């Protein structure tokens, strides 16, 4: 009988940083899909596996919502099949993918004027992510044959860059909040 | 589809002044911009990156910043190897070079002088005719040639180049050549071109009729 | 030490193809982000492709479809394979080690390429003749490909010559103009010779230039 937490999700008053993306675990609860999708407070709303009106009649062993921070041309990224310093280094949608991806412009709690800079992606790594792999790492980057050994330099870069974001950028530069919901003895229905 | 627009596309100065080159983003991108530099003949260099961030080894001359809509390059005291050509780039799943801006070495102004050539005979045998105009020597780089045939202005059938800064004078020389047919070429007495240029107070022109 | 070499430019007709080669030393061409930019005659920089670390690809849309940027990790070689080549892709190609947002810090010094119907032929040299400064010169037109030197009197006569870059007609062949001024008075006294050079055609050329 009981409601699924979507709520704690969608209106955290914090987001992660997109390389360090948090999943939380709906499980064993009752979730109405078509609230969320009247909303329409979403400038994304795409869904993979089956109609988002059609999904309030269908059940579930796990969903999982991840949720992150991105700029808007990034957006895109977050779709199976694409390519790009987010989807390859940071957040990997499957091929087959089945849920859905879910993003709104967070221009007003996201950016302060002088830039806020708590919001950081990976940027150098040597092989793309598996799908919903997560890499904390901050290790230096190792771009030539020398170990760096710690120490920043050259050929050996800090991973991770900070996207300085201000009110007055263009919205593809302007900060986005993505949660992405996957669909995984059921635990959670329409 | 972002647009940068790079100005001015050529800034005359002398050593130890300020330069400001400035680079316009049609939207606001942070910092994802980066400064080049390139000398002629030469690879282009990084100077700038992230805006304002200085590449290692750049001298401290070179500074950036930037706003999100509007980024300058300066240099506090222009140096003699400072002058180049200056190009602002920016990125994401792509790069994009801005047009460029020339610094070049400003002095007084000074006109051309100038020369007109009639095609060689040995030329005309083979069907077609040359007629040059020649402006030597002047300053600034900014010249008008205007072909005259018979007192008809000529457009497209010219073509022009311009040498680089003198480098014991700082002026520019400029060649253009009008090409004709023979036959055309036979069709017409009085050839001229009129050069309009700073240093000029009224344009001239140079000219000669066809077989005199 | 760091270095950039790149190789495999040369001459190619419209519809061609040709593929260049940028062998690295001093960093690992497979671990860092990777550019082709080029630089048409007379013209800006333009970026032409870029390849990630991890293997994504991206194009200019002037080029797409007809580039592929790739690499070979045993030779820490990075690669431009170019089909379908057109006359505008005529330039000089340089490949850069990328640091994304932090810019391109290693280029190469660059490799030549140049797409034409045309076909290889030396010049013919007209002179210009003069009419207390005094003007003549050469016209060395219709060549095909760059470049030709011109001098004065084998070397002896330097002050107040103007060599002026080629222009590329539409026949597309190249013209130039040599010129150098002079004192009025020496028209009568001083022979001025040009002398053309034109390598890839083996050709040379010494007009006398008199009034
Ligand atoms: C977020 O808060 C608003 C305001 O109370 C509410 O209407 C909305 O349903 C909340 N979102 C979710 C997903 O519960």
């Amino acid at each position: 009988t009981n409601l699924c937490p979507f709520g704690e999700v969608f209106n955290a008053t914090r987001f992660a940083s997109v390389y360090a993306w948090n999943r939380k675990r709906i499980s064993n609860c009752v979730a109405d899909y078509s609230v969320l999708y009247n909303s329409a407070s979403f400038s994304t709303f795409k869904c993979y596996g089956v109609s988002p009106t059609k999904l309030n009649d269908l059940c579930f062993t796990n969903v999982y919502a991840d949720s992150f921070v991105i700029r808007g041309d990034e957006v895109r990224q977050i779709a199976p099949g694409q390519t790009g310093k987010i989807a390859d280094y940071n957040y990997k949608l499957p091929d087959d993918f089945t849920g859905c991806v879910i993003a709104w412009n967070s221009n007003n709690l996201d950016s302060k004027v002088g830039g806020n800079y708590n919001y950081l992606y990976r940027l150098f790594r040597k092989s793309n992510l598996k799908p919903f792999e997560r890499d904390i790492s901050t290790e230096i980057y190792q771009a030539g044959s020398t170990p760096c050994n710690g120490v920043e330099g050259f050929n050996c870069y800090f991973p991770l860059q900070s996207y300085g974001f201000q009110p007055t950028n263009g919205v593809g530069y302007q900060p986005y909040r993505v949660v992405v919901l996957s669909f995984e003895p059921a635990t959670v229905c329409g | 589809d972002i647009q940068l627009t790079q100005s001015p596309s050529f800034l005359s100065a002398s050593v130890g002044d300020r330069v400001t080159i400035t680079c316009r983003a049609s939207q606001g991108i942070s910092s994802y911009l980066a400064w080049y530099q390139q000398k002629p003949g030469k690879a282009p260099k990084l100077l700038i990156y992230a805006a304002s961030t200085l590449q290692s080894g750049v001298p401290s001359r070179f500074s950036g910043s930037g706003s999100g809509t509007e980024f300058t390059l300066t240099i506090s005291s222009l140096q003699p190897e400072d002058f180049a050509t200056y190009y602002c780039l920016h990125l994401n799943s792509y790069r994009t070079f801005g047009l460029g801006t020339k610094v070049e070495i400003k002095r007084t102004v000074a006109a051309p002088s100038v020369f007109i050539f009639p095609p060689s005979d040995e030329q005309l045998k083979s069907g077609t005719a040359s007629v040059v105009c020649l402006l030597n020597n002047f300053y600034p780089r900014e010249a008008k040639v205007q072909w005259k045939v018979d007192n008809a202005l000529q457009s497209g059938n010219s073509q022009e180049s311009v040498t680089e800064q003198d480098s014991k004078d700082s002026t520019y020389s400029l060649s253009s050549t009008l090409t004709l047919s023979k036959a055309d070429y036979e069709k017409h007495k009085v050839y001229a071109c009129e050069v309009t240029h700073q240093g000029l107070s009224s344009p001239v022109t140079k000219s000669f009729n066809r077989g005199e | 030490e760091v270095q950039l070499v790149e190789s495999g430019g040369g001459l190619i007709q419209p519809g061609g193809s040709l593929r260049l080669s940028c062998a690295a030393s001093g960093f690992t061409v497979s671990s860092n982000y990777m550019s082709w930019v080029r630089q048409a005659p007379g013209k800006g920089l333009e970026w032409v492709s870029v390849i990630y670390s991890g293997g994504s690809t991206y194009y200019a849309d002037s080029v797409k479809g007809r580039f592929t940027i790739s690499r070979d990790n045993s030779k820490n070689t990075l690669y431009l394979q170019m089909n379908s080549l057109r006359a505008e892709d005529t330039a000089v190609y340089y490949c850069a080690r990328d640091r994304d947002y932090y810019g391109m810090d290693v280029w190469g010094q660059g490799t030549t390429v140049t797409v034409s119907s045309a076909s290889t032929k030396g010049p013919s040299v007209f002179p210009l003749a003069p009419s207390g400064t005094a003007a003549l010169g050469c016209l060395v037109k219709d060549y095909f490909p760059e470049p030709v030197t011109v001098s004065w009197n084998s070397g002896a006569l330097t002050s107040g010559v103007h060599t002026f870059p080629a222009v590329l007609q539409s026949s597309g062949l190249y013209s130039l103009s040599s010129v150098v001024t002079v004192p009025s008075s020496s028209l009568g006294t001083q022979t001025y010779i040009c002398n053309v050079n034109h390598k890839p055609s083996n050709t040379k050329v010494d007009k006398k230039v008199e009034p």
